[PDB]
């Protein structure tokens, strides 16, 4: 089957909320998959996030070996970037949705 | 973040070393200011001073560097750049 | 010994921000149960007609209880009116009061615990009404027959102004009040019925 | 002589080998492992040649896949206003459920297609139903410019679809026109 | 209580404690419009219904909630399916056959007129009474507060219109008014 | 000051909530709930630099733009940050104790 | 294109963390709104 | 684009102040000529082995961090508005 289709839907489906400024996919190496931003603000939103979840997992696992992180959000005063971490022994992945949270329907 | 060896005037083993290195200042530290520092110190102890280091993900530099004593690499996006001098 | 807490100016509103963050955290559940998202005479009730409400089954018409604004501060207190915000749906002035010492609590959905913000009245409250055209204007019409303004910007219990017996203060409780919308371009009155007799309006411009 | 896989002519942009697919007897309504329609597919591979030629050999306009995605959801995907138009006429519902209540209106918005939303609206799509989510197609509208198309639907009604549709065969004139120059 | 009429802002209803409604204007200070009998208690609210503003309902310490139409000094309805003081009634902004009452004994009652005009169709009991009630202006949520001091808010089900139209509403309205309100006028009307 | 301990009670009381930690600039803990200060010293000694690590990564998507509110969410606990100019408000809570 | 349960599966990541992900961003209208009490009130202020 | 003079927001000095002003001239005019850090670092570097005894070196670049072991006096690292210039003899 094709693939492209479920990635579509889901995109399309979490591009819908209110506010979402956009959405990409980062694997691990800070190199995004999918995005609906710009080139150069998509690079620059892949490299900080990937050191970011980088740093906060490290963290996580200092705090408690037998916990690892699963979801990540940060509200800034304009806007929110939520993070979806996966880290499976074949692939780490991150999903950051950026969304104006102040935005009025 | 496999190490992106960019230019590499170097060896196999201290090219090593110098990722080695570079990891471990990343994982102690979380400012590129303090990441040179650590990378340049260590260096210093290691390699015969003086080393010269720039940790950071947007500078364009020329620099004049001794034989087989530069590297500029990519840690992630992060580029390190070593070079001996003085 | 001045704690180090009082240095800390963002403090108080820290501490607001993650009220919200453990309220909001604890009822998620029931507000995404709520917008549907998947991650005598009563015993002469006709049976006829219970059986058709029955036989309606899903479709019938039905209630769930949904979470309780309660507090500490407001238990014991009968709740004498409520009113919604007319610009904010979601912020409910409660002036509780049954002359009982009346209290105003201003409730919302980030907070079912405290009130965000809470004044204190010299006697129970019996009407409140938000204005249309200013929502931070809370007007009051309280059991000693007082009509009095209060504006939730300031943040104080101190009213704006008040309707003493020299300004018309009625004898008796006003028991409604309301402001009226009769365009942008004019001033918002208040209306308030007591039960002396009386239905007074009230021009703000003029005290 | 082998049977001519519809999917694989959609997928290679055979409309002939469609065509004789559809002749000998091949299902127009047969499905895929997900579901996916010969319409479905030629929507989503934007085969629009392919698209009419199933529409008229009798594809199912309203037919959706498991989630309940149609191909007018697929064309408000795609942002083609040809394919859109296309199913339209064709006779797909301009407010079809598909996956989680999302309508065709609601998804065109989501991903701020503004000529689908356009033509949405213009066949009576309406910006009063909700999601599963508790958003509505304004919320879900990206671009500023299709919100406001959205808002002045729901305050406007049929007569402002009608000024909608005018502005848009306006639009429509003006590209042929540009285009016809260069 | 009162209630100002949208028809004009000048004109309203106002209920008394002897149990009387009185349409009266701003303009005239002197007598009431119109007189409005049959509560023998406090009326307690009274308010003109959103969707049609020359038919309101009331509620009234003597056990009953009541339906009026201007006009008409009877009321037009009777609701009772208690013995028990309906201390408020809020009429549903979602639907125009629905109201929600609060009793002095801790009930809250969702009525649906439009299905049974003896019992409402929803009913609650709480062990305190209840004081005042409203409806969530975008929510179809009822929350509902007494001597606890505390605010309880509940959804209902199937009880909401908010798709339908208000031309639609009107319509369910009158046609569930003629349905149920007794044919007291039609026999004069034949013997001129 | 008050209000301020009416908030800090609550906020014990809430369900789900296992510490909460007021922490000063220099990273010394002002207040603790934690009763052990091993850990309380474990979460201000990391968590601020995650929260700084935030507010540098806000600043470079847009230097008008500055760190408000973090969430971490782990498999087990979830940490939340409200970083002021003077001040840092961690806090671990369990965000599934809305299920229970 | 990696076909879905392939390791890697984008789609499968997606549709495990889709949930989460949209309810993040409902609660954010909540916390705009509740912001808006105080902020959208100085509008009317002056 | 912006003619106003930037000012030289000198952060550390520690060279003699007519070469650091020197060093600002140098450097305005290589970002007048160049917009590439690497040829701005490059035309700095050459004209100061040219003129200030080589070898001298040169970063230029709006974020990162180093730590160099200078020859004294010959030391320095300011901005001409956001971008960041460094430079240092060593060798």
């Amino acid at each position: 089957m094709v693939d492209i289709a479920a990635v579509d839907e889901t995109f399309k489906r979490l591009q819908s909320h209110k506010g979402v400024l956009g959405i990409i996919v980062i694997n691990a190496e800070g190199i995004a998959i999918r995005t609906t931003f710009d080139n150069d603000l998509t690079v620059q939103y892949a490299a900080l996030v990937s050191h970011f979840t980088v740093k906060a997992r490290s963290a996580v696992r200092k705090l408690d070996g037998d916990n690892d992180l699963k979801f990540l959000r940060i509200r800034s005063k304009k806007h929110e970037i939520m993070i979806a971490p996966e880290f499976e022994r074949s692939h780490e992945y991150y999903l950051v949705v950026v969304q104006d949270p102040s935005r009025e329907a | 973040s496999k190490a992106v060896i960019k230019n590499a005037d170097m060896s196999e083993e201290m090219q090593a070393d110098a990722v080695d290195c570079a990891t471990q200042a990343l994982e102690k530290y979380n400012i590129e200011k303090d990441i040179a520092a650590y990378i340049k110190k260590e260096f210093d102890r290691k390699h015969n001073p003086t080393w010269h280091c720039i940790v950071g993900r947007n500078f364009g530099s020329y620099v004049t560097h001794e034989t087989k004593h530069f590297i500029y690499f990519y840690l992630g996006q992060v580029a390190i750049l070593l070079f001996k001098s003085g | 010994v001045l704690d180090p807490l009082l240095s800390l100016r963002g403090l108080p509103d820290a501490l607001e921000l993650m009220d919200l963050a453990i309220n909001q955290n604890n009822y998620l559940q029931q507000l995404l149960l709520y917008r549907d998202i998947q991650p005598v005479a009563e015993s002469n009730w006709p049976e006829e007609l219970l059986q058709e409400l029955a036989d309606l089954g899903d479709d019938a018409p039905r209630m769930e209880h949904l979470w309780d604004w309660s507090c500490p501060l407001t238990a014991g207190k009968n709740v004498a009116c409520m009113g919604w915000n007319k610009a904010n749906p979601d912020l409910l002035a409660v002036g509780y009061g049954s002359e009982p010492r009346g209290l105003v609590a201003f409730w919302s959905l980030k907070n079912l615990q405290h009130p965000l913000w809470w004044f204190e009245v010299k006697a129970a409250v019996t009407a409140l009404d938000f204005s249309t055209y200013s929502p931070n204007l809370l007007a009051l019409g309280m059991y000693d027959g007082t009509v009095a303004i209060y504006d939730i910007k300031s943040r104080q219990g101190t009213p704006s102004m008040e309707s003493d017996v020299h300004s018309g203060k009625h004898s008796d409780p006003v028991w409604k009040v309301k402001w009226l919308d009769h365009g942008p371009e004019r001033d918002e009155p208040l209306v308030s019925i007591s039960t002396d007799g009386r239905v007074t309006q009230w021009s703000i411009a003029k005290g | 002589e082998e049977p001519i896989d519809i999917f694989q002519a959609i997928k290679e942009g055979d409309y002939e080998a469609v065509q004789i697919a559809l002749d000998r007897g091949a299902d127009i309504e047969q499905t895929s492992s997900g579901g996916v329609t010969p319409l479905i597919q030629a929507v989503q591979c934007g085969a629009e040649q392919a698209v009419e030629i199933l529409v008229q050999s009798g594809a199912d306009v309203h037919a959706a896949t498991r989630s309940g995605d149609t191909a007018l959801h697929w064309a408000a995907y795609g942002g083609g206003g040809a394919l859109v138009q296309l199913l339209l006429e064709a006779g797909a519902n301009v407010d079809a459920v598909g996956d989680l209540g999302n309508r065709p209106l609601h998804v065109a918005a989501s991903r701020g297609h503004d000529q689908v939303v356009g033509l949405l609206l213009t066949h009576n799509a309406h910006t009063a139903f909700k999601n599963a989510y508790g958003n509505t197609a304004l919320s879900l509208a990206t671009g500023a410019k299709a919100q406001a198309w959205i808002k002045r639907v729901a305050e406007g009604g049929p007569g402002e679809r009608s000024k909608l549709a005018a502005e848009l065969a306006a639009l429509e004139a003006e590209a042929d026109a540009k285009a016809a120059e260069r | 209580a009162f209630d100002f009429s949208g028809r004009d802002e000048r004109i309203y209803v106002a209920a008394t404690e002897d149990g009387w409604l009185h349409k009266c204007s701003t303009s005239y200070s002197e007598q009431y419009l119109e007189s409005y009998r049959g509560h023998m208690g406090p009326v307690y609210q009274v308010q003109f219904s959103p969707y049609k503003k020359d038919m309101f309902i009331s509620s009234s310490g003597d056990w009953t909630i009541r339906m009026w139409q201007e006009g008409r000094d009877t009321p037009l309805l009777t609701f009772q399916a208690s013995t028990n003081e309906i201390n408020d009634v809020q009429w549903c902004p979602t639907n125009s056959t629905v109201f929600g009452s609060v009793t002095a004994t801790g009930r809250l009652e969702i009525w649906d007129f439009a299905l049974s005009t003896v019992k409402p169709v929803m009913h609650q009991k709480t062990p305190a009474k209840l004081s005042c009630m409203l409806f969530a202006p975008n929510y179809p949520v009822v929350v509902c507060g007494g001597e606890d001091g505390t605010v309880k808010a509940y959804r209902l089900y199937n009880v909401s219109h908010e798709y339908d139209t208000l031309e639609e509403q009107l319509g369910r309205l009158d046609a569930v008014i003629k349905a149920n309100v007794m044919k007291k006028e039609t026999g004069q009307a034949g013997q001129a | 000051m008050s209000d301020i301990e009416s908030t800090l009670t609550r906020i014990q009381g809430h369900k789900g909530v296992i510490g909460v930690i007021i922490v000063n600039n220099q990273g010394v803990p002002l207040r603790s709930t934690f009763e052990h200060d091993a850990m309380t010293k474990q979460y201000a000694d990391l968590v601020p630099g995650l929260a700084d690590l935030a507010r540098n990564l806000v600043r470079d998507l847009d230097p008008q733009n500055d760190l408000e509110f973090l969430r971490i969410r782990s498999h087990k606990h979830e940490i939340m940050v409200a970083a002021k100019d003077d001040f840092v408000l961690l806090v671990i809570q369990d965000p599934n104790a809305a299920s229970t | 294109r990696r076909p879905r349960n392939a390791p890697g599966s984008v789609a499968d990541f997606l549709e495990r963390v889709r949930d989460q992900c949209e309810v993040a961003l409902v609660q954010n209208e909540i916390t705009n709104i509740f912001r808006d009490d105080l902020s959208s009130l100085n509008d009317e202020a002056d």
